[PDB]
RNA sequence: AGAGCAUAGCUGUUGGGACCCGAAAGAUGGUGAGAACCAUCUAGUAGCUGGUUC
RNA sequence: AUUGGAUAUGCCAUAUAAAGCGCUUUCGAAGAGUCGAGUUGUUUGCAGCUCUAAAUGGGUGGUAUCAUCUAA
RNA sequence: UUGACCUCAAAUCAGGUAGGACUACGCGCUGAACAAUAAGCGCAGGAAAAGAAAAUAACCAUGAUUCCCUCAGUAACGGAGUGAAGCGGGAAAAGCUCAAAUUUGAAAUCUGGCAACAUUUCUUUUGUUGUCCGAGUUGUAAUUUCAA
C-alpha cells in the first residue's frame, strides 16, 4: 500500500480579496563542493588479462608480405629497366 | 521447362521450418571491449551536475527524491531507473575504495 | 469472466466507510431509477438523466444544510471556473 | 575556469633528466626512413632478380589507434603521451588507460619531440613494446625513473582540480 | 517523511504515444476539472503496464488514469487503484471536447461536485466494484489542495444498453441541469484483480 | 490540371524497342532475369503464387549455387526472404535447379602467368 | 513563335536538320555472332527467340500470345539431378558445341611451380618426408612463410605435374 | 582503437572534462571570425564517421550561428556559400552555449585529384552534386524535409488523369 | 427459380470560368514621387442588368 | 572518317599473389545535443526553446508477451 | 646563436574553381487573397528527386526506389467536405560504399614539381614510368558493413 500521502516537494502547492471561506526570494540550498577530486572508482585494480580474445594471426610470426609485394615489384621493375641498380647508381 | 504458371494453388499441405538468428537482431548485445571502454569513460569524464545531485540525493538516502530527479531531467521512468541503478554502482564502488 | 465471488471480494476489500458522511464522499445514490429506452433520442435521454440527477443535486443540498456546510456558491466569492468563458462566449 | 583532474593531469609533466634519458632510448629504436627502407628493399630486389631469413625488426610503436590497441593488449611497456595534444580528448583517456592495464606511463613535453623520433612532424603517443637483449637493462632504469618520477611523484595533483 | 498531509485520494493521469487532437484535449479537460491530479508524461513502453504502479508509488497517487491510443484512432482509458486493486478497462466514444460551441455549463474550477450512480450499478457484482472504484476516484476528498468547497456541477452515470454515459451538469438556483461539457460513454472491456495485472475477473461480452 | 494519354500508343512502342535494344545488346541471353515463385502475404491472397524477388540464400545454398555466382548467371538474390515452410524451399529450389537444366553457360578466358 | 525561334526564321542560315526519324525499326543485333548470323530483322525480339530455341523470359507472359494457325517431398528435389536438356533447335546446337569446345580448349588448370616454389616445397620435403604435412608446416626454419598444411599439400600436387 | 573512446566521451556531453572544454573552447570560437578555416576537426571521431578523411580535398571550416528553420542546416548553407568551389560533404555539431550554436562543416574539393582519382568519393565530383546543402540533399536537409522510409513520413492527386478510351 | 454488366444516344441534375456581358475587391511583386501608376493571382463577382441566332 | 561491345590471334603478365565454396576445442567492433521527454508555433512531419539517454539495447506494429526492423 | 614544431601573415608565386543566363520538367526556403496556391528567394540535370528497410504485415507471409492500374472516392478525420495506405495487377529491375576491431614482420596510401615515354575526337586530349618534395600516424591503403 501506498496510503495515499503527499510528499513535502511536490511542483503543485497550496495557498479582490480571496477571503470568502475555507477548507520570490534567492534562498541558496546548503555549502556544497563544486570540485570533487577525482574518483578512480575502475581503474584502482590493474586488469591482468588483455582486452582482446581474439587469437594472434600467422601474419606477425612471418616476413612481412606486402614488403614482398613490393620487392617481387621492384625487381621486375630491374629487369625490366626501369629502376636502376644500386651498383648501376654508384658507377652512374 | 523454365516457367512460372502465375495462377492460384501450389498445395494446402505445409510444414514449418526453424529459421537461425539473423546478424542485425545481434544489435544490443554488450560486448567485452565496449563494456570496458565505457567504465574507462564513465571514470576520466565526470559527472553531469544533475548526475551529482542524483549522487549526493542517493547517498542520503533520498531515494523518491533521486528517482522524481532522474525522472525530471532523463524523461521517462525507464531512462531514470536505469540511470539510479547506474550511479548505485557507481558509489558501492566508490565506496568500497575512497 | 464475470466472476461474482471475486467482485464481491474486491467490492468488500475497497468498500468506502458506510458510516463516512455524504457531504465528505459527495456521492449521490437516490433511489430514481434513470431509464430511457429511447438511448439515440438526445431528449428522452437527457431528461430522465436529468430527474436523477435533479433529485440527487436536492437531496445533496438538504444533506450539506443539515451539516452546515455551505452549498450554494457565494456571488462575492470570485474563484476558478473549470468551463471556458470564451468558449461560451 | 577550474580545470578538470582529466585535463589537469596534462600540466605535471616528465622532468628534465628523465626525459632526456628517454628519448635516449628511443633514438636508438627509430622507425626506417622512407630512403632506408627503399635502400633496403631494392637490396632484396637485386637478390631476387639475381638469384636468391631475416629477423623481427625492433623499433618504437607509434600512431594513437596502434598504441591504444597496444595497451589494450598489455603489449607496451612503456608509453610516452605528448602534453599539448591540440584536441585534449584524444589523450585525455590514455593515463586512465595505461593505469588500469598497469603500463608504465609519461607524459613528455611536447609533440615535436615524439614525432621527430617517429621522423614525423608530430607523435601525440608513443610506446615501446619490444627491445634488444642488451636494452632490457636500459629500459627497466628507465621504467623506474618514471615510476619514481613521474607516477612515485605527483599521484595526488593528479586527482586534484587544478587552474583557477 | 512517508507522507505530508496526506490527501485521502490522489489520481495519476498518464498517456501512450500515440495520442490525437481530441484525446489530448479530453485529457487536459479531465486534468483541469481534476484538482488533485498529477499529469505525468508520456509512458514509454505500451506494453510494460507495471511501470504504472511504480509511478504511482513514486507520486504518491492512488489512482491511475491510462489513456492508451491504438491504431491513432481509438482511445481506451485504464483505471485502478495503486495498491493491487482492480484494473478496469473502458473504450472512448463520442468526443465532444471544449472546443465545441453546444455546452454552456458554468462550474468552479475545483469545486466538489455531486457523483449520482444509476440503481443499475447495484445490479451485479462488477458494477458495484466499478461505481465505488469510480466514488473513490471521481470525488474530490476534502482537504484536496486547490480543492473549493462550494458545489457548482454534478456528474451523472447512465447506464444505458449495457454502456455507462457519462454527463456533467450546472447546478442553476429556481434544478435545471445544465451540461458542463464533459460528454462520452463509458463502455467496459474488462476488469482485473491487479494494478494492470494478475487474471482477468470480469469480461464484458 | 488534366494528364492526358495521347502518348499512351507511343509509350508501348518505346518500351518495345527497349526491349529490342536490350536484346541487340545481350544477343543469346534472356531479356528477364528468373525470379522466385512466393505467395501474398495476406489471408486473401496466400492460396495464389506469384513472382518473388529474388531467391533467398537458403533457397541458393541448397540448389548450389553461391550468393556470389548467382547474380552472374542471372539469378537474382533476395538477403530480406527467408524460407519459414519447407514448401517454400521445394518450389523455388526445384525452380533454380530447372534453370540451371536449361542453361548454356559460355566460357570465358582467363589469364594465366607464364611462370609459376 | 518564341522569340529564339522567330530569330532562326527570320536568319538567311539554314536549320541544323538531322534525319533519325524512322520507326518499325528493330536494333541489329551485335554480341553473338551465331545469334546475328541466324537472326530475322523483321521478326520481333519473341519471335527470333522462339525460332532460335531460346528463352526469351524465364516467367510468365503478362499478356495472350499470338495463335496464328489451328494447332490440332523435400528429399527427392534436393538430392534429384536433372541431365540437362535437348537442344530443339540447330541454332541451340551451334551454341552448346562452340562452349564446350572453348571450354575443352581453355582447361588447363593446373598451375606448374615457379623457381621460389619448387625451391620452397624441395627443402621442406627432403627434410620432412613425404607423406607428413602437418609437421612440415610447423616447422619455423625451412617454412618460413608460415603456409598451413593445405598450401604445402597443393605445392606438393603442383609439383607432381 | 581510441575512437570508441572518442565516441563514448562525447555522449557524456556535459561532463567535467566536456563542459569545461565546451566553456573553453566557446570562449576561443567566439574571438575568430563567424566562418573561419579549422585546422583540424575538433572531433576527429565524428568527422571520420561522416565521411571525412586526412588527406587533400578534404577541407574542415566552423562556423556560429545564432540559436533563439533548423540551425545545421543553416550552417550548412551559409558555409557551403564561403566557399563556393568546395561541394558540403556533412556537418556535425561540435560546441554551444546561451546566445551560439557551433557547427564544422566537411567540404570536399571536387577539382583536387586526390579527390576525383578516388572512387570512394568520386560521385561529388559530378554537377548533379552542385550545392547540395541548397536543394536539402544532405544529412539534415534529407530529415528536414521529412524524407525517410516508413509510416512517420499531391500534384499526382490535384491532376484528373483521362484516359484515352475511358 | 436470379437479371445483370458493358457501350452508345437522349433527357434531367450536381460540379467545374460553365450561355454571353455588365461594380469597385483583396493580395503578391514592382515603377515613379500619404496618395498615384504598372503587371499577375483572376474567367475573385453581380440573388440582379442587358442580350441569347432557321 | 570517327568511334561500341565482343571474337580470333600474337607479345607481355610484378602468381613468393588473389578469390568462392567445407569446417570450427577461436572471435565477432555496429554512427549522441541523437533518440526521447516537456512546452510553443507551422503543417503526423518540420522547427525553436528547457532538459537529455540505452545495449539483446533501440524503433515500429500486433496484446489488449509476440512479430518485424536495425535510425542518428 | 641555430634547429624542429605550432600559429599568424604576406606575395602580379604556380595550378584550379565560384559568380551570370536559361528554368517546360527537379529539388529546396518560403508565402497571401482565395492552398500547403500565385508571387518572392535559393539550386540543379538530361532528367531531377527517391532508393537497397530503425518497410509491411498477422499470412501458406511479403521484400530498395520510382511510375501506372487497382485498392477507392474506401477507411479515417470532421453531416457536408477533405481523403490515404497495406495487399493485388503491370513497366523496369542492380546493387553497394564507409565509421566502429593493430599492416605493426615494416604508410603497404596519395597530390605536386622535374625528366623521359606514350596516347588523342585533339600538336588542343589523356595518362604511364623514374626522381625529389609535400600530405599523412590527431591515420593514408589492403581487409569488414550485420545479407555478415
Amino acid at each position: 500500500e501506498i496510503d495515499a500521502g503527499y510528499s513535502s516537494d511536490s511542483s503543485t502547492e497550496d495557498v479582490n480579496l480571496y477571503i470568502n471561506y475555507d477548507i520570490q526570494s534567492e534562498i541558496p540550498d546548503e555549502n556544497f563542493d563544486p570540485y570533487p577530486d577525482y574518483d578512480d572508482f575502475f581503474t584502482n585494480t590493474v586488469r591482468e588479462t588483455p582486452l582482446s580474445s581474439a587469437p594472434e594471426p600467422k601474419r606477425r610470426f612471418a616476413p612481412s608480405k606486402h614488403e614482398q609485394k613490393r620487392i617481387l615489384q621492384l625487381a621486375y621493375a630491374i629487369r625490366k629497366g626501369r629502376i636502376l641498380t644500386s651498383e648501376q647508381r654508384a658507377e652512374r | 521447362a523454365p516457367g512460372l504458371v502465375v495462377g492460384l494453388n501450389k498445395g494446402k499441405t505445409l510444414t514449418k521450418r526453424q529459421l537461425p538468428e539473423r546478424p542485425s537482431r545481434r544489435k544490443g548485445h554488450l560486448s567485452k571491449r565496449t563494456a570496458f571502454v565505457r567504465s574507462i569513460v564513465r571514470e576520466v569524464a565526470g559527472f553531469a551536475p544533475y548526475e551529482r545531485r542524483v549522487m549526493e540525493l542517493i547517498r542520503n538516502s533520498q531515494d523518491k527524491r533521486a528517482r522524481k530527479l532522474a525522472k525530471k531531467r532523463l524523461g521517462t521512468l525507464k531512462r531514470a531507473k536505469g540511470k539510479i541503478e547506474e550511479l548505485t554502482s557507481v558509489i558501492q564502488s566508490s565506496r568500497l575504495a575512497h | 469472466i464475470n466472476n461474482t465471488v471475486a467482485l464481491e471480494n474486491i467490492y468488500e476489500r475497497i468498500k468506502y466507510p458506510d458510516d463516512i458522511s455524504f457531504v465528505e464522499n459527495q456521492a449521490v445514490t437516490t433511489k430514481e431509477p434513470i431509464i430511457i429506452e429511447n438511448v439515440e433520442d438526445d431528449l428522452a435521454r437527457e431528461l430522465a438523466f436529468y430527474k436523477q440527477g435533479v433529485s440527487s443535486v436536492k437531496a445533496a443540498f438538504a444533506k450539506l444544510r443539515e451539516a452546515n456546510v455551505l452549498i450554494s456558491r457565494p456571488h462575492d466569492y470570485f474563484a476558478e471556473m473549470l468551463k471556458s468563458d470564451d468558449h461560451m462566449e | 575556469l577550474k580545470v578538470p583532474p582529466a585535463i589537469a593531469q596534462f600540466q605535471k609533466t616528465l622532468d628534465k633528466n628523465t626525459a632526456t634519458q628517454v628519448f635516449k632510448l628511443l633514438n636508438k629504436y627509430r622507425p626506417e626512413t622512407a630512403a632506408e627502407k627503399k635502400q633496403r628493399l631494392v637490396a632484396e630486389a637485386e637478390a631476387v632478380a639475381n638469384g636468391k631469413v631475416s629477423k623481427k625488426p625492433y623499433n618504437v610503436k607509434y600512431g594513437l589507434n596502434h598504441v591504444v590497441a597496444l595497451i589494450e593488449a598489455k603489449k607496451a611497456k612503456l608509453v610516452l603521451i605528448a602534453s599539448d595534444v591540440d584536441p585534449i580528448e584524444l589523450v585525455v583517456f590514455l593515463p586512465a588507460l595505461c593505469k588500469k592495464m598497469g603500463v608504465p606511463y609519461a607524459i613528455v613535453k611536447n609533440k615535436a619531440r615524439l614525432g621527430t623520433v617517429i621522423h614525423q612532424k608530430t607523435a601525440a603517443v608513443l610506446a615501446v613494446t619490444e627491445v634488444r637483449e642488451e636494452d632490457k637493462n636500459e629500459l627497466a632504469s628507465i621504467v623506474s625513473a618514471v615510476d619514481a618520477n613521474f607516477s612515485a611523484k605527483y599521484d595526488e595533483s593528479r586527482r586534484k582540480w587544478g587552474g583557477g | 517523511s512517508a507522507g505530508f498531509v496526506p490527501i485521502k485520494q490522489k489520481v495519476l493521469v498518464l498517456s501512450s504515444r500515440g495520442v490525437t487532437y481530441r484525446q489530448r484535449h479530453l485529457l487536459n479537460d479531465l486534468v483541469s476539472m481534476m484538482p488533485h491530479s498529477k499529469k505525468d508524461s508520456k509512458l514509454d513502453s505500451k506494453d510494460r503496464l507495471y511501470q504504472l504502479n511504480e509511478l504511482a508509488e513514486l507520486y504518491n497517487c492512488n489512482n491511475i488514469f491510462f489513456f492508451e491510443s491504438r491504431r491513432r484512432e481509438d482511445l481506451y482509458l485504464h483505471i485502478a487503484r495503486a495498491p493491487n486493486g482492480p484494473t478496469v478497462k473502458f473504450h472512448v466514444e463520442n468526443l465532444h471536447t471544449m472546443d465545441e460551441l453546444n455546452m454552456t455549463g458554468n462550474a468552479l474550477k475545483g469545486s466538489r461536485p455531486i457523483l449520482s450512480f444509476d440503481k443499475t450499478f447495484d445490479t451485479a457484482p462488477h458494477l458495484k466494484v466499478v461505481k465505488e472504484l469510480l466514488q473513490q476516484t471521481f470525488g474530490i476528498p476534502k482537504g484536496a489542495r486547490r480543492s473549493k468547497p462550494f458545489i457548482d456541477r454534478v456528474c451523472t452515470l447512465t447506464i444505458a444498453d449495457g454502456k455507462i454515459w457519462f454527463r456533467n451538469y450546472e447546478i442553476r438556483e429556481n434544478v435545471t441541469l445544465i451540461e458542463i461539457g464533459p460528454r462520452f460513454v463509458m463502455t467496459i472491456i474488462n476488469i482485473l484483480e491487479g494494478s494492470f495485472g494478475g487474471p482477468v475477473i470480469y469480461k464484458n461480452d | 490540371y488534366v494528364k492526358t494519354w495521347f502518348n499512351q500508343p507511343g509509350r508501348k512502342l518505346r518500351r518495345r524497342q527497349a526491349r529490342q535494344t536490350k536484346a541487340a545488346k545481350i544477343a543469346p541471353r534472356p531479356v528477364e532475369a528468373i525470379r522466385p515463385a512466393v505467395k501474398p502475404p495476406t489471408i486473401r491472397y496466400n492460396m495464389k503464387v506469384r513472382a518473388g524477388r529474388g531467391f533467398t540464400l537458403e533457397e541458393l545454398k541448397a540448389a548450389g549455387v553461391s550468393r556470389r555466382v548467382a547474380s552472374t548467371i542471372g539469378i537474382p538474390v533476395d538477403h530480406r526472404r527467408r524460407n519459414r515452410s519447407e514448401e517454400s524451399l521445394q518450389r523455388n529450389v526445384e525452380r533454380i535447379k530447372v534453370y540451371l537444366a536449361h542453361l548454356i553457360v559460355f566460357p570465358r578466358k582467363a589469364g594465366q602467368p607464364k611462370k609459376g | 513563335a518564341n522569340p529564339r525561334q522567330r530569330n532562326k526564321q527570320r536568319s538567311g542560315k539554314p536549320r541544323l536538320t538531322r534525319r533519325n526519324a524512322n520507326k518499325k525499326a528493330k536494333a541489329k543485333i551485335y554480341g553473338n555472332f551465331v545469334i546475328q548470323q541466324n537472326w530475322d530483322k523483321h521478326a520481333t525480339l519473341r519471335q527470333n527467340y522462339a525460332r532460335l530455341g531460346l528463352l526469351a523470359t524465364p516467367n510468365y507472359v503478362t499478356g495472350g500470345v499470338e495463335k496464328l494457325y489451328p494447332d490440332p517431398t523435400l528429399d527427392d528435389v534436393l538430392d534429384k539431378e536433372i541431365s540437362i536438356a535437348p537442344a530443339k533447335t540447330e541454332v541451340v546446337r551451334q551454341l552448346e558445341e562452340e562452349a564446350v569446345k572453348k571450354a575443352a580448349r581453355q582447361s588447363n588448370k593446373m598451375l606448374p611451380l615457379s623457381a621460389f616454389e619448387h625451391a620452397y616445397i624441395q627443402r621442406l620435403i627432403n627434410k620432412y618426408g613425404t607423406e607428413d604435412f602437418e609437421s612440415m608446416a610447423k616447422d619455423v626454419k625451412l617454412n618460413s612463410k608460415l603456409f598451413n598444411g593445405s598450401k604445402l599439400k597443393n605445392l606438393y600436387i603442383r609439383m607432381k605435374a | 582503437g581510441a575512437y570508441k573512446y572518442l565516441e563514448e566521451l562525447a555522449k557524456k556531453k556535459q561532463s567535467d572534462v566536456n563542459l569545461f572544454l565546451s566553456r573553453v573552447r566557446a570562449w576561443e570560437y567566439r574571438q575568430m571570425n563567424v566562418i573561419h578555416r579549422a585546422s583540424r576537426p575538433s572531433r576527429p571521431d565524428k568527422a571520420r564517421r561522416l565521411g571525412y578523411k586526412a588527406k587533400q580535398g578534404y577541407v574542415i571550416y566552423r562556423i556560429r550561428v545564432r540559436r533563439g528553420r533548423s540551425a545545421r542546416c543553416t550552417a550548412e548553407e551559409r558555409v557551403g556559400r564561403y566557399c563556393s568551389n568546395l561541394r558540403v560533404l556533412n556537418s556535425y555539431w561540435v560546441n554551444q552555449d546561451a546566445t551560439y550554436k557551433f557547427f564544422e562543416v566537411i567540404l570536399v574539393d571536387p577539382s583536387h585529384k586526390a579527390i576525383r582519382r578516388d572512387p570512394r568519393i568520386n560521385w561529388i565530383v559530378n554537377p548533379v552534386h552542385k550545392h547540395r546543402e541548397s536543394r536539402g540533399l544532405t544529412s539534415i536537409g534529407k530529415k528536414s524535409r521529412g524524407i525517410g522510409k516508413g509510416h512517420r513520413f499531391w500534384l499526382r492527386h490535384n491532376t484528373l488523369s483521362l484516359r484515352r478510351y475511358r
